[PDB]
RNA sequence: AACGCGACGAUAACCCGCACGGUAGACGUAUAAGAAUAGGCUCCGGCCUCGUAUCCUAGCAGGCGAUUCCUCCGCCGGCCUCGAAGUGGCCGUCGGUAAUUCGCGUAUUGCAAUUUAGACACGCGCGGGAUCAAAUCCUUUGCAGACGACUUAGAUGUG
RNA sequence: CGCGGGGUUAAGGUGCCGGAGUGGACGCUCACAAAAGGCGUUAGUACAUCUUAUGUACUAGCCCUGGGCGCUCAAGCGU
């Protein structure tokens, strides 16, 4: 009685799954319209990752390992910023690995001509030691 | 006459090309495919009858048969042919010491007016030791070639005819792998 | 992001057909030079037998065809089939149009030259990206294998060689790929770490 | 030694002219620079001088090298595609031929 | 396929004169798993929207001498490898070699007017004196022959 | 409707030939002729059972029968 099934374990949608649009900003599902339009708001204190409440489109979203546990259906701004900061959804995202992805590739667009001869200098002094260490090994 | 085998068209060669070889399987043992002889004459044959549902049995049919000279064959070369996308092709041949003298005779069209010195540096390379090319060269059979025909000719000088003048085909080697087949060549 | 690059080679596996011919049609217009492998492993969509009828009425559109150059000729072989594709999309009557073919160069299988070099695809012609799930797809080795293309064992067994050979690559990068990491954590310790956080801080 | 390049220029391909179905100008060129992909970044490169460079087997200055000079005057389309007008059209043969695009006069 | 192709055998030189140094388009023209897309990879920790990545990248178009480093690159030999339309690895010789720190010269090319720098085919291509190797012709032959056409055999020999 | 430079358009188009979108939203389809045959799919209407989800007939789509290259989560159709 040994069952073996290696099959793939996708995200649900579902009220409390939080999704990352293409500007960057992050929106939590509170009620499903449509198999291709959800209604979603992000409660952020940041900025960047503020989001209105609307209807996002779910062919222009991304979903995250994120989700909410007992978000309650369809609610209204304030109870989505209450379980947003109880649990903690931008320590959370900074921890995911998508978001060091972005943060690695704003930090790098900002990198100016004159910092760019640091790196092309410094990968040089870093690249020295790999490969006595290659050569030893 | 038949659509199959007209327009009628004179040979362009007089021996003749086979066209068509057996299926190899390694299974089998090592072994050649074709052979040549020379049309000697033809006589006439009685023959005890062993065939069942013949009215014939245990009785003397009369028969014409054929008598078809064979000289031993001198193994002069080998080949092997490597397969492409664009069919079968010659990925390399070999051959030996002692080229005797009627295959080189083949091999040129005025035997008297030109002098003897067909495969002299190529006997030269197998001498002066470049005897890792004839390591390369039959180990490349090996490795990569998957159909090998052996290169053999028939010898007038054994055969009561009046040429003197070679006669070449390539015959397989057929059952085994490629490394057995190569070694018996 | 419209890069310009040497030539580039195309993987055929997975890629439609006369999507990939519109691609790659625009790039040697354009001055791009294109090299396709694989082409056996190219996909036509809707059932093998719409592909049949296709065939059978290029044919009954030609009286008195030449057998070498084209007629069935074309559909002989994978390499062609495409190469057909890709001339009915460039001015073949100009001079233009002839240097542009002259940049393609078309192939069954990955020969010698480009089973070194890097295989990119085109993510608009890939089937698996442009084909409803559910929808019925066929291969252009077998359509030109019920024609009469001679070599379909052949192509295959060379490329089971192929993939034995790149089976010995992966395990020599293996190795390299322990020990470039090693040495990154090895090298970590007297790497001057003034200069990592300057490096972190840069994005590297 | 310092095995670095020399280059300071955007690369670009020679298109085609200004046409319709078939009636071509010759007087306006098409250039695909390599990088750009939509009107945002084509604004970069408006007025942005334009040289093509070729061989032809016979030296003036002691040079095989002429150059024809031009600008990119406005973009094309809405994929990057910019149109250039030179000093005299170029040839025709030189559809799909590289083109150099400096980097003056600059504005940064 | 006489206007497709592969392998192999045998294969043209010195002297004198004299004319010039292409390519539908190099400028870092760097990057090899396979396979699937209702999955997959791995260092077995974990990881995959993102090639928005990796390598390389400073100096007279890149000098000289040091301090300083045994890192990187290149040429020849050896050992192996690569054949679907052939190539890379390792070792050794030699040459160069900012990972670090300097002292020397660049100008008046006068504020832009070509950044005259790669790869391949042979250096492009010619006229008179100068040498092999074959074939065509010749004689002959008959398994071939309407005539052409084809095939033997002629130079030392089982002629 | 004079000869030129520049800008904007109409009718038509923007997968390649061919300048211009493999552009965005939502559905459907896999190729003569009649109240015609569909145990193909989707959309809507009218009747009947039900702790005492269905099953019968129609309406509307559109398909099976009755320029080249090529295209099918279109490069087809409607907005």
């Amino acid at each position: 009685a040994e069952i073996n099934v290696e099959a793939t374990s996708w995200r649900r949608v579902e009220v409390g799954r939080v999704l990352k649009l293409e500007n960057g900003s992050l929106a939590a599902i509170v009620e499903i319209i449509d198999h291709k339009r959800v209604l979603a708001d992000g409660p952020s204190s940041d900025p960047k990752l503020a989001t209105p409440r609307g209807i996002v489109p779910l062919s222009r979203a991304l979903l995250t390992p994120i989700v909410i546990p007992k978000l309650p259906r369809g609610a209204r701004t304030g109870a989505v910023k209450k379980a947003w900061e109880a649990y903690g959804v931008d320590a959370k995202w900074k921890e995911t690995n998508w978001a060091k992805k972005q943060l690695q590739q704003e930090r790098r667009q900002s990198l100016t001509d004159f910092d760019r001869f640091k790196v092309m200098r410094l990968k040089k002094q870093r690249r020295f030691e790999e490969r006595k260490a290659l050569a030893k090994i | 006459g038949s659509l199959a085998f007209l327009p009628r068209k004179r040979a362009a060669r007089h021996r003749g090309r086979v066209k068509s070889f057996p299926k190899d399987d390694p299974k089998k043992p090592v072994h050649l495919t074709a052979a040549m002889g020379y049309k000697a004459g033809m006589t006439t044959i009685v023959r005890d009858l062993d065939r069942p549902g013949a009215k014939a049995h245990k009785k003397e049919v009369v028969e014409a048969v054929t008598i078809i000279d064979c000289p031993p064959m001198v193994v002069v070369g080998l080949v092997g042919y490597i397969e492409t996308p664009r069919g079968l092709r010659s990925l390399t041949t070999v051959w030996a010491e002692h080229l005797s003298d009627e295959v080189k005779r083949r091999f040129y069209k005025n035997w008297y007016k030109s002098k003897k010195k067909a495969f002299t540096k190529y006997a030269k390379k197998y001498a002066e030791n470049n005897g890792a090319s004839i390591t390369r060269e039959l180990e490349r059979i090996k490795k990569y070639c998957t159909v090998v025909r052996v290169l053999a000719h028939t010898q007038i000088r054994k055969t009561p005819l009046k040429q003197k003048k070679a006669h070449l085909m390539e015959i397989q080697i057929n059952g085994g792998s490629v490394a057995d087949k190569v070694e018996f060549g | 992001m419209s890069s310009f690059e040497s030539v580039v080679v195309i993987d055929g596996k997975g890629h439609l057909l006369g999507r990939l011919a519109s691609i790659v049609a625009k790039q040697l217009l354009s001055g791009q030079k294109i090299v396709v492998v694989r082409c056996e492993a190219l996909n036509i969509s809707g059932e093998f037998f719409r592909a049949k009828l296709k065939y059978h009425a290029y044919l009954r559109k030609m009286t008195r065809y030449n057998p070498t150059r084209g007629g069935p000729f074309h559909f002989r072989a994978p390499s062609r089939i495409f190469y057909k594709a890709v001339r009915g999309m460039i001015p073949h009557k100009t001079a233009r149009g002839a240097a542009a073919l002259e940049r393609l160069k078309v192939f069954e299988g990955v020969p010698p030259p480009y089973d070194k070099k890097k295989k990119m695809v085109v993510p608009q012609a890939l089937r698996v990206l442009r084909l409803q799930p559910g929808r019925k797809y066929c291969t252009v080795g077998r359509l030109s294998h019920e024609v009469g293309w001679k070599y379909q064992d052949v192509v295959a067994r060379l490329e089971e060689r192929r993939k034995a050979k790149g089976a010995a690559y992966y395990e020599r990068k293996k190795l390299a790929a322990r020990q470039l990491s090693e040495a990154k954590k090895a090298a970590a310790a007297k790497v001057d770490p003034k200069v990592s956080e300057a490096l972190a801080a840069y994005g590297y | 030694p310092s095995e670095a390049g020399h280059r300071l220029y955007v690369k670009g391909r020679h298109l085609s002219y200004q046409r319709g179905r078939r009636n071509t100008h010759p007087k306006t060129s098409l250039i695909k620079i390599e990088g750009v992909d939509d009107t945002a970044a084509a604004n970069f490169y408006l007025g942005k001088r334009v040289a093509y460079v070729y061989r032809a087997q016979k030296e003036v200055r002691g040079t095989k090298i002429r150059v024809i000079w031009g600008k990119i005057t406005r973009p094309h389309g809405n994929s990057g595609v910019v149109r250039a007008k030179f000093t005299h059209p170029l040839p025709a043969r030189s559809f799909g031929a590289s083109v150099r695009i400096m980097l003056y006069p600059s504005s940064i």
